[PDB]
RNA sequence: CCUACUUCACAAAGCGCCUUCCCCCGUAAAUGAUAUCAUCUCAACUUAGAUACCCACACCCAAGAACAGGGUU
RNA sequence: AUCCCAAACAUAUA
């Protein structure tokens, strides 16, 4: 019964991720004691 | 003034050279030859539209097959750079009737009778 | 620059790129195998 | 056959080598086994199969909806299986065909559950100056399946 | 219960005491929370990584725009991983 | 743990092929962030626009306000996805 | 994974700072990879849409190192709309001026020409030296490599790589130098 | 790419011949195949 | 009339945003995008762009799989472009054929 | 002092850079290959002294001039902005306030021409006029 | 700017007064190479090379077209 | 003859 208006996505993957959605630290190193660059101690 | 063009015969005799280079056989030549065209009609004069209309060569990247009595050959001659020409190489012979639905073309430019989806 | 740019004593000549030059040989090897496929 | 060290005389990409035939073998034997055995106790979790069905490529998981632009020819709530599936992955492993995957390694399933229209829409050719205008109105069909599972199996 | 996730099923508050107990009631120590990724430390758009740990392994890791924020989502996830809840569960057989 | 490209920026994944050759399996396990590599926790209308330019990082433009056009246009009710 | 919505969104979205030295490293370069950090294509989540820039530090740019002759021969034109006002400096006298004009303006021409360019030039951060303000210096996640890689001279060449080095010819038993 | 796969007898288009156009894209649950496709 | 000039357009950018994205993940695994697709379709893993593009969103380490598939496959192409005379293939390169 | 060492791969060959394969095989960076053709006080010797052919000594020449005004020879000085493929002395090279339009622009000049034969390694060659 | 002169005379003015700056990147001089002498350097190499100004109702005004601005002790 | 006019980049396997 839906109303015959547009469709905006092909499809409705309720669950769209099973291996871990992306952010910015996924293939990003990490370093010894979360030095941030240039630091020193 | 732009007319049509007489290639001299020149250019058409092969030489060793060329045999070993193609898939080179001058005795027992090949049958038939297949046609496709990798140009437009357009820009081209008229009577390369007829002929590429007569060799039925509409669609480009479509594969046609013709014979390769000279008659033929002298119509190919003046679209021969709208069109790229192999042979129908045929390593198992041609099909019988039954097993005829069920053949195939592979891009090497052989008919092949096995193909099973 | 005296008008109409691309005409006229003083046009502009236009270059050769790499990859203009590699699809004419292209087309021109084809035509090579043509001319053979056409001489038997 | 020697060359001093210069800065262009060796190439700068990082020559690597490749690894020795038999032992790559052995190797690539090994990880089989563990996948092998992950797939049969059932370690694994929920499962994304990217799939080839009827025109072009979808990502599919369990439970989602994906819209087809044409009709199917088949009864509303009409269980199917989709062939043709070129990747299925899980948590810690994903298999890729070449291209594609034998259809007892892995078992799509799928269901229809409406065959709609879709929404009306337009087609209009115009030109300057030359009184060109022409209108058209067109209705493409529309099929929405349900991805039901996807199981894969022990066989490697 | 598809697509929802589990705490917006199960209305609770204070995730890292439930935490606690039920790492207790398995004999394991209170769990000790250290920050794993800092990106944009002083601005006003933050984002916090918060790993818990259990004795030098790692059970669970959050992000937030605090710290705390990050604890306490931190304490979500490994509260979903020890229930076996998560959102890579094999999904119900129908 | 095999590094032709060295695969420790992120983690490793292992690539193998079944033994006739028509299937590729590759096995990449969640590398976990280990602990010595953490760090501890640690226990009016010009000058407006102007602050929350340099708080936020964005030029001033975006903050003035809009039109009764340009608001009555905005969706109140948006579809939701997911 | 596994985390809820809106976290899960902060984490995706999030906004990353990048350092990056300019030191003996020509400002085209470093302009390329500023380019395609501050507008976010870096990100596999990119869109113009969903400004996902992310913000970038370079410092040491008083060192930068033109290739050529470029010192001299390049030339930056600006012009007041007050007549006369056709100015056009060298870079020698722009850098003189201004030591972190070279980049700026790199950046500057590189980014795409939309209304979204003076965002983006906001969230670039240009130290002249290796000085950096604390508040900005303790935001920083990551280093990114430097484009150029600087070719170290004699002064640095140790004796074990100057004696390795074959001798090559053979001056006579007598010379001045 | 599509000359490397000249080079080696494919299709230059995988969307031409091959599994992934010729065999059928779906069949029903029990396994009793479909009607195929019109293509 | 743009609205239906636009659907071309759509396609055509469309395609642009996958290309960027998955250049963006490739750039995050070493691999620049032409020597991905290239050698991956070197590997008859025919997977078009959505799919590579939304697995670099949805699915990251799949994407790790996959690109150091790739890689793999042009180092074994160096390879044997370096063999100078008669060697034996690699392990990804043999050709799978189908009638 | 500099002496021949007893490895020459290949021995009289066509100048003594062809007497060790590199005829084709050395960029400005290469400060020990330079230094081994330079006085004390930055201008290098006579070919004649050296040995060197005319094509090759006129590259150990450009090299010595476009490492110097590098900045990579500093212990050779005759007793700030840094460069590098300084082709023209920064004295003698004037400001373009007339570039002409795409077709007829006048680029500044980058490297050396005697340096084409180099070995290339990208696809697309040296680009010395930028 | 209005002290005197001058049209005029709570002021506006000139024909009347007073102030007006900042070394500003161009040159040559030497030592010296490929080309051991010799040569200014499309080789390296030492040198003749800006400020100032502005910033916190009502009634008059040296501020003003309206609005603004200075004053109301 | 109003105002130069794409920002850049000599080398990571075409």
């Amino acid at each position: 019964g839906l109303d015959v208006i547009r469709i905006r996505k092909p499809f409705h993957t309720d669950n769209p991720s099973i291996q871990g959605q992306w952010h910015p630290f996924t293939n990003k190193p990490t370093t010894f004691r979360g030095l941030r660059p240039r630091e020193v101690q | 003034k732009f007319t049509r063009s007489r290639i001299p015969e020149k250019v058409f005799q092969a030489s060793p050279e060329d045999h070993e280079k193609y898939g080179g056989d001058p005795q027992n030549p090949h049958k038939l030859h297949i046609v496709t065209r990798i140009k437009s009609t357009r820009r081209r004069p008229y009577w390369e539209k007829d002929i590429i209309k007569m060799l039925g060569l509409e669609k480009a990247h479509t594969p046609q097959v013709h014979k390769n009595i000279p008659s033929v050959n002298a119509k190919l001659k003046v679209v021969k750079h709208l069109i790229r020409i192999k042979p129908l190489k045929l390593p198992q012979g041609l099909p019988a009737e039954e097993n005829m639905s069920n053949t195939c073309l592979k891009s090497t430019g052989e008919l092949v009778v096995q193909w099973h989806l | 620059i005296p008008g109409r740019q691309w005409i006229g004593k003083h046009r502009r000549p236009r270059f050769v790129s790499l990859r203009a030059k590699q699809n004419m040989i292209r087309r021109l090897e084809i035509e090579a195998e043509n001319h053979y496929w056409l001489s038997m | 056959g020697y060359v001093p060290k210069t800065s262009l005389s060796s190439p700068p990409w990082p020559e690597v080598v490749l690894p020795d035939p038999v032992e790559e073998t052995r190797h690539h034997a090994e990880v089989v086994k563990k996948v092998n055995e992950m797939i049969v106790t059932g370690q694994y979790g929920r499962l994304f199969a990217v799939v080839h069905f009827a025109s072009r490529q979808w990502k599919v998981t369990s439970e989602d909806l994906i819209l087809i632009g044409n009709e199917l020819d088949l009864a509303c709530g009409e269980r199917i299986r989709l062939e043709k599936v070129l990747l299925v992955g899980a948590d810690n492993f994903t298999l890729l065909g070449k291209p594609l995957l034998g259809k007892d390694l892995v078992r799509v399933e799928a269901t229809v559950i409406e065959k709609t229209e879709s929404w009306p829409r337009i087609i209009m050719r115009f030109r300057k100056r030359k009184n060109f205008k022409k209108k058209r109105i067109v209705t493409t069909p529309q099929t929405v399946l349900r991805i039901n599972s996807i199981e894969i199996a022990p066989c490697l | 219960m598809t697509g929802k996730e589990l705490f917006e099923m199960w209305k609770i508050i204070n995730p890292m005491g439930l935490l606690v107990e039920e790492l207790k009631k398995r004999n394991v120590s209170a769990p000790e929370s250290r920050l794993t990724r800092q990106s944009g430390g002083t601005t006003a758009l933050p984002l916090y990584f918060v790993g818990l740990y259990c004795d030098k392994k790692l059970i669970a890791e959050g992000p937030g725009e605090t710290v705390l924020v990050a604890e306490e989502e931190a304490a979500r996830v490994a509260l979903r991983k020890l229930y076996g809840f998560t959102e890579n569960r094999r999904p119900w057989n129908y | 743990t095999y590094s032709p490209l060295p695969d420790d920026y992120n983690c490793n994944v292992e690539l193998a092929l079944t033994s006739d050759g028509r299937t590729i399996v590759c096995y990449h396990p969640s590398v976990d962030i280990p602990y010595e590599h953490t760090k501890p926790i640690p226990r009016e209308e010009g000058p407006m626009i102007e602050q929350l330019s340099k708080m936020f990082f964005t030029t001033k433009h975006r903050w003035y306000p809009h039109g009764r056009y340009h608001r009555c246009r905005k969706n109140l009710n948006p579809p939701k996805d997911r | 994974s596994s985390f809820s919505r809106a976290p899960q969104q902060w984490a995706t979205f999030a906004r990353i700072w990048y350092l990056l030295d300019g030191k003996m490293q020509p400002p085209g370069k470093l302009a390329a990879m500023a380019s395609i950090r501050l507008q976010g294509l870096h990100k596999p989540v990119y869109h113009a849409l969903s400004d996902c820039g992310d913000h970038v530090v370079i410092m040491n740019t008083r060192h930068i190192a033109f290739s050529g002759n470029k010192w001299e021969q390049k030339v930056y034109s600006s012009h007041t709309g007050y007549p006369g006002g056709f100015r056009q400096v060298t870079a020698a006298q722009l850098h003189l001026r201004d030591p972190v004009a070279i980049v700026k303006l790199a950046i500057y021409g590189m980014l795409p020409k939309n209304l979204h360019r003076r965002t983006m030039m906001e969230r670039l951060h240009l130290f002249p030296d290796e000085y950096i303000p604390e508040d900005i210096l303790k935001n920083l996640v990551e280093e990114l490599p430097q484009p150029r890689k600087i070719p170290k001279r004699l002064d640095e060449y140790t004796q074990e790589e100057i004696d390795a080095f074959p001798r090559l010819w053979t001056p006579p038993e007598d010379y001045r130098l | 790419g599509g000359q490397w796969r000249l080079q080696q007898g494919l299709a230059a288009n995988p969307s031409g011949y091959g599994p992934l156009t010729e065999l059928p894209d779906w069949s029903y649950a029990d396994g009793r195949p479909a009607p195929p496709m019109k293509g | 009339v743009k609205c239906t000039k636009a659907r071309y357009l759509k396609k055509k950018n469309m395609r642009t945003l996958w290309i960027n994205r998955i250049t963006a993940a490739s750039q995050e695994h070493g691999l620049k995008y032409p020597a991905l697709i290239g050698n991956l379709v070197k590997c008859q893993v025919e997977l078009n762009r959505k799919v590579l593009a939304d697995l670099a969103i949805y699915e990251p380490k799949t994407f790790k799989s996959l690109a150091a598939l790739a890689s793999r496959r042009r180092h074994e192409g160096f390879a044997a472009a370096l063999g100078d005379g008669k060697e034996p293939e690699g392990i990804f390169s043999r050709v799978v054929q189908y009638h | 002092t500099p002496k021949e060492s007893p490895n020459p791969p290949n021995p009289s060959g066509q100048c003594p850079i062809c007497r060790w394969n590199l005829k084709h095989k050395y960029n400005y960076d290469d400060v020990l290959l330079l230094s081994q053709f330079i006085r004390p006080h930055g201008g290098m010797l006579p070919r004649k002294i050296t040995g060197l052919c005319q094509e090759e000594h006129r590259k150990i020449e450009e090299c010595v001039k476009m490492a110097h005004r590098a900045g990579l020879l500093p212990n050779h000085r005759p007793r700030q902005l840094n460069r590098y493929l300084t082709r023209w002395a920064p004295g003698s090279v004037k400001p373009i306030y007339k570039k002409g339009p795409r077709w007829n622009r006048v680029r500044m000049p980058v490297g050396s021409p005697l340096l084409r034969d180099n070995v290339c390694y990208s696809r697309t060659p040296w680009k010395l006029y930028h």
